[PDB]
C-alpha cells in the first residue's frame, strides 16, 4: 500500500529556490518514515537528506542549511524548500519507503518501494 | 552444479538455491552444513528398501558434483528425457533415460528454479520450513482476546522477518490496530541512536509490544536498557526457538522477564552423531565433492588423517539444526509416497497425457497427489496432509517464562496449545490463567490509551489520528445518554437536573399563588382580617339603620357601599389561586365590576351628599326611590358595557394566550395566559378617567362647611389614594415580583381599606357623638 | 512448434504466439496469414548479404516444423547453448552450436514467452504494432484544446479496445473529464437493447463522444440510428486505418459526416504480388510445413497443380497487411543491426559475461545495444530510434473527412499532423481552421452542461456529482462579485443599488430637515410670515411705548414679550437645519430657555395683571422697579437651573449618543444623536406642571370683570392651546414623521401664534379703541 | 486499481432479511458500476442481479419481490438487501468489475476484475 507523488520540478540558477512536495496515497507516514535522495543521471543513489521515524534528521556537508525538510503525520506529507543551492543541484529526486537504520538510509539501497524517480533540471 | 543420482529413478538432485555462490557456501558453512542431510537420507532409503519387497530395484548410485546461480541451478535441474524426446542430432546418438528432482531447500532466496519447474509441469515446493505468516496470523490470534487497541514493532535486518511487518501493516486498518514505531536493528547499531529510538519509544507511551529480532540481533536490545534499570516491561519475543539462550544471564529477566513467545519443538534425530561420526577423510567411494571440499577447508598441504573428533568438535552448536529436520521430514514423506504408489489401488490419475503409475515412473506426477490428498504419520508426529499454504505444521508451542529463584534460571511452560490452521479449528485454543510473574501484570489494565468517561459523552476524535486516542467532551445542554462510551448520545427525560451530567428538567414546582409558605400565611393573614373587619361594619351598619332615621337619608348609599367593599374583596379573594382558563372567564369581569361598582359608590357619595331630584310623572317604575334610579342605571349602564365586551371577546373565540413563564428552562409557572385584554385596558382607563371626574364637585364641598368638615377628608384622601394607586399598578405591571408575589392583590387591598376610612370611621365618630345621623 | 533455421547463426524463429491452436490457425488464416512474411524476410536477407562482403556466412538454412501453447512455445524457443553448458549425459555426445531468436508476433496474446526470455535474458519484445495507449494520449492531446468537459465512450469486444477505455478512466479524474456511459458492442447485439442505449444517449444528452469500435462493430452503429433520422451527430472514430470503407453508402454521411479520426499511412511493399506468386504446388525444397497446410487445406484427394490464381484470389481482401508490414520493419531493424555489428567501430559493451561481438555471435547481446541507442533510415520512413515503450512511432496522420459532391463520396484531409512522442515535442501540432461541415459547427459552442452566468454568483454543486455541472445560485446581499464565474464572491463598495445583482448602499440623499422640495418652501414661507408678524407687532408696540402712560402699566410685561416670542421663534429656526452635535449644544439650551421664559411670561401676564407690591427698604438693587426684581429672578432662577444642568452634562461628556437612522439597511439620515436627555424631559415636565399652576388665579379672573373682561379670552385660549400643545407633543416624539418633516416645529409655531392672539390682538383692538390704555 | 470488501454475512431465517454493505476503495463507482452475483459453492457462478452503470437494473425470473439494490454515485457503495428468501440460502456473493452486455453480465464472466468471493452459509 506505498504509493507517493512528487511536484515541484523547475528550473532555478544557483541563487534561486526550489519548492518540492511529495504526497502518499493511504500510507501513514507516522507508522515509518520516507527517505528523499539525490542522483544525478549517470551516476549512483546518493542520500543527501534523510529523516528518521522520529522528528529528527540526518543530513550531509552538502546540505548544510540550504536543505529544508518538514514532515508532519496528519496531512502524510513531505516538504523540501531549497535556498541558494550549489549550481550542480541538478539531478534526479527519488523518494523511498522501506524499513533501515540510521546509517542505511545515507546509503540507501535497503527500501523495499522504489518511487517514479522525476528529473529535475535547474543548471 | 551438484548432480546426487541415487536409489531409483526418483533422483533428489540439482543445485540448492540456499547456496547462492561457491565462495559463500565454502566460507560459510563448509569451513568448519557440509551436505551430511542426504547421506542419512539415503541411509533411510537403503534401510527402508531392504525392509520392503523390492520397493524400486530399478537405477543405480552415482554422485558426481562440479563445484547469478540461477544458470547453473536450472542446468542441474534439467532431466535427460526433456533433451532427448525427437532431439534428432545426427550426432547425438542418445538413449532413453529418466531422473526427476523433487526437492528445494532456500526457496526464498532464489524463485528462479520454481518458476521454471512452474513452466515445466514439475513444481515442487518442498519452503519445507513453516512460513512466518502463519506466525503473524498466531500474534494476531493472541491480539484479539487480549481486548487492547495498539501494540508496537521491532524488526531487524532479515529477510523473513519483513513479510511478518508488512502483513501487519495490511491487517491492522480493519480491525483498528494502531502502529506508533517500527525500527530495523541491524548487526551493529549506534550507540546514541539507540539511546534516541528508546526515548522516543517513552515518549510515545506504547508499552505493548512486538520484536522480530533475532537472537543474536536482539542480544544488544536487552543490553542497554539494563544501564538505567527501566524494569516494568513486557514483550512479546516472536519465532523464540532459542527461548532464554542468549537472554540467561542474571539481573536481565529483572528486565526482560515474563516475556511470551512461540517455539516448535523438534524432535532429536535417532543417532546423529554416528550419522556424522561417517565421514572420514579419503575413505569415501561416493560425493567426491565432499572430498574437495575437504581438502579445501583444511587446507591440503597437511592434515590428511585428521576426524570430526580431531577438528575443532563443530557439533555442539548445532545441537538440532532446523533446515536438517525439516528437509529429513520431507525425504521421509517422499519416501512414504514412493511406497505407496508401490502399494497403492489399481486405478488412474487425473491427468491425461503422462498416466503411467506402474513399477516405472514416468514424471513423477503420483508424488504430488499423495502429498495434496494423503495423511503422513511419519517421525512419531502425525503429520497433517501437505498443503500448498502450510506444508508441515504442528502445534506451536507458545512458551512462557518464569524466574525461578530456587534454580537462578528461566523455566518454560507449554501453556500455549494452539495453531493458526485448520486442522484443530479457527478459534482459541490458550491458556490464560494460572501464572503470575511479580504479581498478575499481563493484563495491563491501563493498556487502552483512553478511558472510559462519564455518561452522555462523545468520546471526540482528533482529525486524521486513530480511533484508538480519543477524549471525552459533554453532549449539549438537555441530552444525556444513559450507558457509558455512547456515541450515540441520546434525549433525557425531563425529570432531573443537571445530575452531574449538565441535563434539563420541566417538572418543578408550580406556583399557584398560596402555599404554606409564609408568603400564603401573610395573604391569608391579610384576607381573614379584612373579612373580619366587613363584618364589623356590616354590623354597625345593621345598628345604624335600625333606627327611623332611614329613608330620611339614603339607606341605598351605605348599603351599595357595603355590596361594593363585599365584591371589590371577593375580587381580591379570587385574584390568589390556582390560575386555568375557567378562573380567569370567573375572575376578569368580576375584577372589571367590582373596580367600576365600588368606583361609582365613591362617585355617587362625592357628587351629591344628599338625594337626587327629577320631575314626577308616572311611568313604568315606582315612584318612592325619588330619583335614584337614574344613578342606578348609570352604574348599570357601566356594569352592561363591561359583561357584554366580556362576552363578546367570549363567543367569538375563548382568551387564552401562548403559554409562558419566567424563564422556559427550569421555571414551570401556570399563568393567566389571557392576552393584552386591550378592552380590559381601555375600561381600566374609563374608570381612572372616572375618578378624575368630581374633583371640581369636590372643589364645591371644600368651600362650604358641610356636616361639620367631613368632605374635605373625603377629598384630600380620594386625591392621595387614587394617585398611590395608579402609580403602583403599573409597578405591578411591569416588576417580576408578579410571578413571586402578586402586587395587585396588596394595592387593591391597600385602597380599600383607605377608602372605606375616608368616611365609614368618619361617620362611625360622628354617630357616636349624635346617634340622630 | 516451427523450427525455422536460416542465413546465418542468428535464427529468427519459434512458435508463434499470434497463433493459439492448430486448428484455429488452420481454419482462421490458412484455410484460404499462411506464413509468407518470413519468406520475404530471407529474400531481403540474402540479395542484402550478396550486396554485403561476406555479411555473415557462418551457418546453413533449414526449415522443420511439427504442426495453453505454451509449452511448445518455449520448447521452440529452447536454443542448443543452454542444454549442452556442462550436461554430461553420458549418452547425449552433444556438440557446440549457438542459435538465437528474437522476433515475436503477437505477443499481447501469449506473455509467458515474453516471461521465458526475461527470466533467461533474451528478452526482444519486437508487439513491433504501436499500441493503443499511444492513441489513448493522441485523444486526450486532442481533448486540452478542444476547451469541453466531458465526453462519452462507447467500446467493443476488442481486447485491444479495453486498455484505452481503462486509461481514461484513471486519467479523466485529475483534469475534470466526466464520463457519462461506456458500453459493448459484440459481434451481434440486440435490436430492442440498442435502441435502450440510443435512448439512454438521448437522455443524457452527452453530444460529443469517442468510439472504440472496428469496423464490422461500428457497421451495425452506423445501420440503426439511420431509420430515425438524427443527424446532427459527430463522432470521434478512433484507429479509423480503413477509413470511409464500410460507411461509404451514401446518405450515410448525411449522419455520420465530418468525422475527425486517427490513422497510419503504411508504405506499399515493393513487388508484393511477386513476393505472393512464388509458391507453388509441390515445387518446394523447404518449409515443408507450408506444403503441409498447403495439402490440408485444399484435400489431398484432388487439387494437385493449382495456383494462387486458380484458388479464389484470396489477395484481394488484404491489399496491406499490417502485421506484415510491422514484422517486414522489424526485420529489417535486425538485419540493419547486424550490418552495423559487422561494420562496427572496434570496442566492447557494457555486459560483463558474454562479451564478444566478433564475426561470431554468442547470446546477441548487440543487437539490443543498437536497438537501444541507434537510429535506423530504413523503407523509406526515417524511423526513430527503437524504444520500449514505442518500438517505431510514425507521424499519427489525424485524417478529417468531408462530403464531396461531385463525387458522392469522402475526401481525407491529412490536416492532423501530429504525435504523442518525444521527437517532435509534448505540445499542439494540430491545424484546426479552413475547414467545414455543412458549416463551422465542431466547435460545438454547448458542449459546456453549465452556462457563463452573471457576475456575483456561486456555480453551486450537486453533492457526489461531477464538477462538470454546476448551477448559479446568488450571492448574500450586499456582496458581488465584478467578473462573471466568480467562486471567491467578494464584498462590492456601498455607492450603487441593487443593479440587477442584489447588493446594498449606504450613500444616499441625507435629510437636512430643509431643501429645495416643496416642504422646505412651505416652513421657510411659515418661518418668514412669522417673523413678518413679529416685525409689525413691535411695531405696533413701538407705537404704543411712545405715549406716555409709560411706566403707569408696565412695559417690561410686553418688553419680555417680545424677547420671549423673538427667542421662542429663534429656537423654532433652530429647529431645522443640518443636524451635528455642535448645533445641538448651541440648540437645546436655547429651546429649554425659550420654553420657560416664554410660559413665564404667561405665568407673570396671568397671576397679576397689575403691578406686585413689597417693602420699601435700601440694598444694593434700586427702587423704582417696585418689587419686579423678584419676577425677574424667578424667571432667572428657572433660566439658570437650566444652563447650569446643561453644562454638568456638558463638561462631564458631550452628549452624543449612537449613529441610528429610521433603517440602516437603506436610509442614512443624520439625526441629533444626543441621548434620552433625562433631565430635558424632567424641565419639560416642570415646564408643564408650572402651566398647570395658576389656574385658579385665572379662575379668581373668571369671577370678577376685569378691563372689559379680557382675562377670560386669556383663559380658555391657555386651556385649549395648552391641552392641544400637551397632546401632539407625545405624537411627535412617536411617529416617524419626525425624520421625513419635523412635527415639533409646526406645533410649537402654532402655539406661539395662539398665544399672541390670547392677548395682543385683544388689546390691538382695545387701544385702536381707547388710545389712553 | 480497484478494491472491495464484503460485510453483512450472518445467518437468517427463510423469512429473514440479510444486510449486504460493500464500499469501493479508490475508484468512483460514475465512470462504471460493480456487478454483484449469487453462486452456490462447489459448482458455477451465476448471476442473480445485475447493475448497470447507467443506474438501470436487471433481475432474473424468480428475483422479483426478494432483492433490493440499491447504488448511486454520490456514495460509491453498494447495498443489498433481502427478505422472504428462499429455503436454501448457502451461498457466496462474488463481485465483478468490468464493461459487457447485458447477457454478458447475466452470464458473468467478461469482468476483467476478481473479487475475494466472501462466503455466508445461512444453511435455514
Amino acid at each position: 500500500q506505498v504509493q507517493l507523488q512528487e511536484s515541484g520540478g523547475g528550473s532555478v540558477q544557483a541563487g534561486g529556490s526550489l519548492r518540492l512536495s511529495c504526497a502518499a496515497s493511504g500510507f501513514p507516514i507516522s507508522t515509518y518514515d520516507m527517505g528523499w535522495f539525490r542522483q544525478a543521471p549517470g551516476k549512483e543513489r546518493e542520500g543527501v537528506v534523510g529523516i528518521t521515524d522520529s522528528f529528527s534528521i540526518k543530513y550531509e556537508d552538502s546540505v548544510k542549511g540550504r536543505f529544508t525538510i518538514s514532515r508532519d503525520n496528519a496531512k502524510n506529507a513531505l516538504y523540501l524548500q531549497m535556498n541558494s543551492l550549489k549550481p550542480e543541484d541538478t539531478g534526479m529526486y527519488y523518494c523511498a519507503a522501506g524499513d533501515a537504520r540510521w546509517s542505511l538510509l545515507l546509503r540507501a539501497e535497503q527500501y523495499n518501494y522504489w518511487g517514479q524517480g522525476t528529473q529535475v533540471t535547474v543548471s | 552444479d551438484q548432480r546426487a543420482q541415487k536409489k531409483g529413478d526418483i533422483i533428489l538432485g540439482g543445485l540448492f538455491p540456499i547456496h547462492f555462490g561457491v565462495a559463500a557456501k565454502d566460507q560459510d558453512l563448509k569451513s568448519r552444513f557440509r551436505g551430511f542431510r542426504w547421506l542419512q537420507a539415503m541411509i533411510f532409503a537403503i534401510e527402508e528398501i531392504n525392509s520392503s519387497p523390492a520397493l524400486l530395484p530399478n537405477l543405480t548410485l552415482g554422485y558426481r558434483i562440479f563445484d547469478s546461480k540461477a544458470l547453473e541451478a536450472t542446468l542441474s535441474f534439467v532431466a535427460q528425457n526433456k533433451i532427448d524426446s525427437l532431439n534428432l542430432d545426427e550426432f547425438c546418438n542418445c538413449s532413453e533415460h529418466i531422473p526427476s528432482t523433487i526437492a528445494v531447500v532456500g526457496a526464498t532466496g532464489s524463485g528462479v528454479s520454481t518458476a521454471v519447474a512452474n513452466l515445466l509441469g514439475l513444481f515442487y515446493i518442498p519452503r519445507t520450513i513453516p512460513n512466518d505468516e502463519h506466525q503473524a496470523t498466531a500474534m494476531a490470534d493472541i491480539i484479539e482476546y487480549f481486548r487492547w487497541n495498539w501494540v508496537g514493532t521491532i524488526a531487524a535486518d532479515d529477510d523473513y522477518g519483513r513479510p511478518g511487518i508488512e502483513k501487519f501493516r495490511e491487517e491492522a486498518e480493519e480491525r483498528d490496530i494502531c502502529i506508533d514505531f517500527s525500527e530495523l536493528i541491524s548487526q551493529y547499531s549506534d550507540e546514541e541512536e539507540i539511546q534516541h529510538v528508546v526515548e522516543v519509544i517513552q515518549n510515545s507511551t506504547a508499552k505493548v509490544i512486538v520484536v522480530f529480532s533475532s537472537g543474536p540481533d536482539l542480544e544488544p536490545l536487552i543490553k542497554e536498557i539494563v544501564r538505567r534499570n527501566i524494569t516494568g516491561k513486557i514483550w512479546l519475543a516472536s519465532e523464540a526457538w532459542a527461548s532464554s539462550s542468549l537472554i540467561a544471564m542474571p539481573q536481565y529477566f529483572h528486565v526482560v522477564g515474563g516475556t511470551i513467545g512461540f517455539a516448535l519443538k523438534a524432535g532429536q534425530i535417532p543417532g546423529f552423531r554416528e550419522f556424522l561420526k561417517k565421514v572420514h577423510p579419503r575413505k569415501s567411494v561416493h560425493n567426491g565433492f565432499a572430498k574437495e571440499f575437504w581438502e579445501e577447508t583444511f587446507n591440503p598441504l597437511c592434515t590428511g588423517d585428521e576426524n570430526i573428533s580431531s577438528v575443532e568438535t563443530p557439533y555442539i552448536d548445532y545441537t538440532h539444526l532446523r533446515i536438517s529436520y525439516n528437509v529429513y521430514l520431507a525425504v521421509y514423506s517422499i519416501a512414504h509416497a514412493l511406497q505407496d504408489i508401490y502399494t497403492c489401488l489399481p486405478g488412474r490419475g487425473l491427468f491425461t497425457n503422462g498416466s503411467c503409475a506402474d513399477i516405472k515412473k514416468v514424471e513423477a506426477w503420483q508424488v504430488l497427489k499423495h502429498l495434496r490428498h494423503l495423511n503422513f504419520t511419519n517421525n512419531m508426529g502425525e503429520q497433517v496432509t501437505f498443503d500448498e499454504c502450510g506444508d508441515l505444521v504442528g502445534n506451536y508451542s507458545i512458551i512462557n517464562w518464569h524466574l525461578s529463584p530456587e534454580d537462578g534460571s528461566i523455566v518454560f511452560k507449554e501453556v500455549g496449545y494452539y495453531n493458526v490452521y485448520a486442522k484443530k479449528g479457527e478459534r482459541l485454543f490458550i491458556n490464560e490463567e494460572k501464572i503470575l510473574w511479580s504479581g498478575f501484570s499481563r493484563e495491563v489494565p491501563f493498556s487502552n490509551c483512553s478511558r472510559d468517561c462519564l455518561a452522555g459523552t462523545r468520546k471526540g476524535i482528533i482529525e486524521g489520528e486513530p480511533t484508538c486516542c480519543f477524549e471525552c467532551v459533554e453532549c449539549p445542554d438537555g441530552e444525556y445518554s444513559d450507558e457509558t462510551d455512547a456515541s450515540a448520545c441520546n434525549k433525557c427525560p425531563d425529570d432531573f437536573w443537571s445530575n452531574e451530567n449538565h441535563t434539563s428538567c420541566i417538572a418543578k414546582e408550580i406556583e399557584f399563588l398560596s402555599w404554606t409558605e409564609p408568603f400564603g400565611i401573610a395573604l391569608t393573614l391579610f384576607a381573614v382580617l379584612g373579612i373580619f373587619l366587613t363584618a364589623f361594619v356590616l354590623g354597625v351598619f345593621i345598628k345604624f339603620r335600625n333606627t327611623p332615621i332611614v329613608k330620611a337619608t339614603n339607606r341605598e348609599l351605605s348599603y351599595l357601599l357595603l355590596f361594593s367593599l363585599l365584591c371589590c374583596f371577593s375580587s381580591s379573594l379570587f385574584f390568589i389561586g390556582e390560575p386555568q382558563d375557567w378562573t380567569c372567564r370567573l375572575r376578569q369581569p368580576a375584577f372589571g365590576i367590582s373596580f367600576v361598582l365600588c368606583i361609582s359608590c365613591i362617585l355617587v357619595k362625592t357628587n351629591r351628599v344628599l338625594l337626587v331630584f327629577e320631575a314626577k310623572i308616572p311611568t313604568s317604575f315606582h315612584r318612592k326611590w325619588w330619583g335614584l334610579n337614574l344613578q342606578f342605571l348609570l352604574v348599570f349602564l357601566c356594569t352592561f358595557m363591561q359583561i357584554v365586551i366580556c362576552v363578546i371577546w367570549l363567543y367569538t373565540a375563548p382568551p387564552s394566550s401562548y403559554r409562558n413563564q419566567e424563564l422556559e428552562d427550569e421555571i414551570i409557572f401556570i399563568t393567566c395566559h389571557e392576552g393584552s385584554l386591550m378592552a380590559l385596558g381601555f375600561l381600566i382607563g374609563y374608570t381612572c378617567l372616572l375618578a378624575a371626574i368630581c374633583f371640581f364637585f369636590a372643589f364645591k364641598s371644600r368651600k362650604l362647611p358641610e356636616n361639620f368638615n367631613e368632605a374635605k377628608f373625603i377629598t384630600f384622601s380620594m386625591l392621595i389614594f387614587f394617585i398611590v394607586w395608579i402609580s403602583f399598578i403599573p409597578a405591578y405591571a411591569s416588576t417580576y415580583g408578579k410571578f413571586v408575589s402578586a402586587v395587585e392583590v396588596i394595592a387593591i387591598l391597600a385602597a380599600s381599606f383607605g377608602l372605606l376610612a375616608c368616611i365609614f370611621f368618619n361617620k362611625i365618630y360622628i354617630i357616636l357623638f349624635k346617634p340622630s345621623r
